[PDB]
């Protein structure tokens, strides 16, 4: 996961 | 009270941990990733393929739109939707009830993942950084304002069962030992400052400016620890020689191809351990988290025959500067102390064994121009  | 919120996580590293968590009239329930890199609040409120279920704006009455598009593009993933407010709640939280700004997404792109269990994402970072800008108050920061809950948060993640979020406050029953800050260097995402970096006790010997090149952060929305190229490079080449007595498959180092052992002969022992010195609270002092095998060796189901322990590098390179991830953050209780400005850490009460090493939060250690080691 690689959340802005 | 904080019991209460103890273990109200669920989830992995790899596919983030969730919150539950209640929106509308009649309260409407979902599951809430936890994202301390971003600051929208924001769940599905259109079918996906990946949605067992979603936000029915139509079925809340306490549900208030603001006529207002949004997008929100990630590091990896994207969705787009319409703003608007309603009540929101925490179950396995404050008791506390709050109108805060939601994105009910229409569309999305990679954003969603099969399995995950969550419908929606919590971001926790400030305001300067929400889309489609900061005009858009954050739901912590909503929360802040219409109650009496403090401002600040922690969390446990725990690895492979779940974690804690502890809205509100601090619960000395999840660490052991002390707690170790490092300023908050500016509020938009959680950056921190990193001035020392050693393997297996052995400096890097890198500019440390290289470390935070462009910045560095805490993300629990983020499964592996990050580092810019140089960094990155520096790091497999130091760990590929430290366990040099080892083949491994083609791509393991490129977080893709997987790796197994015979269910119990992981060779741990050749695997270093990763010192990460963060900025400290007073002047010239820094202190450092050490991380071990267990938590940069993301555990993974087996192709075929699942018999064996297997395991994905979870060390990958980033253009966007270092990201302290769920692996890293797995191995401590982390405290955003909002307050105060300020980012602790302590080993967690849950924290992965190993037999000859362990995890730590040790200080002080005495460190010259950290300041330099900031970018701009």
């Amino acid at each position: 996961l690689m959340x802005v | 009270s904080f019991v209460e919120m103890v273990d109200n996580l669920r989830g992995k590293s790899g596919q983030g941990y969730y919150v539950e968590m209640t929106v509308g009239s009649p309260p409407q329930t979902l599951n809430i990733l936890v994202d301390t890199g971003s600051s929208n609040f924001a769940v599905g409120a259109a079918p996906h393929p990946f949605l067992h279920r979603y936000y029915q704006r139509q079925l809340s009455s306490t549900y208030r739109d603001l006529r207002k598009g949004v997008y929100v593009p990630y590091t990896q993933g994207k969705w787009e939707g319409e703003l608007g407010t309603d009540l929101v709640s925490i179950p396995h939280g404050p008791n506390v009830t709050v109108r805060a700004n939601i994105a009910a997404i229409t569309e999305s792109d990679k954003f969603f993942i099969n399995g995950s269990n969550w419908e929606g994402i919590l971001g926790l970072a400030y305001a300067e950084i929400a889309r489609p800008d900061d005009s858009l108050e954050p739901f912590f920061d909503s929360l802040v304002k219409q109650t009496h809950v403090p401002n600040l948060f922690s969390l446990q993640l725990c690895g492979a069962v779940g974690g804690s979020m502890i809205i509100g406050g601090i619960d000395h029953s999840l660490y052991t030992g002390s707690l170790w800050y490092t300023p908050i260097r500016r509020e938009w995402y959680y950056e921190v400052i990193i001035v020392r970096v050693e393997i297996n006790g052995q400096d890097l010997k890198m500019d440390c400016k290289e470390y935070n090149y462009d910045k560095s952060i805490v993300d629990s929305g983020t499964t592996n620890l990050r580092l810019p190229k140089k960094v990155f490079e520096a790091a497999v080449k130091s760990i590929k020689a430290a366990s040099s007595t080892e083949k491994f498959p083609d791509g393991f180092w490129l977080g893709e191809q997987l790796v197994c052992w015979q269910a119990g002969t992981t060779p741990w022992n050749i695997f270093p351990v990763i010192s990460l010195y963060l900025m400290g609270e007073v002047t010239n002092q820094s202190f450092r988290i050490t991380i071990l095998p267990q938590q940069y060796l993301r555990p993974v189901e087996d192709v075929a025959t699942s018999q064996d322990d297997c395991y994905k590098f979870a060390i990958s390179q980033s253009s966007t500067g270092t990201v302290m991830g769920a692996v890293i953050m797995e191995g401590f209780y982390v405290v955003f102390d909002r307050a105060r400005k300020r980012i602790g850490f302590a080993v967690s009460a849950c924290h992965v064994h190993d037999e000859f090493r362990t995890a730590a939060v040790e200080g002080p250690f005495v460190t010259l121009d950290m300041e330099d080691c900031g970018y701009n």
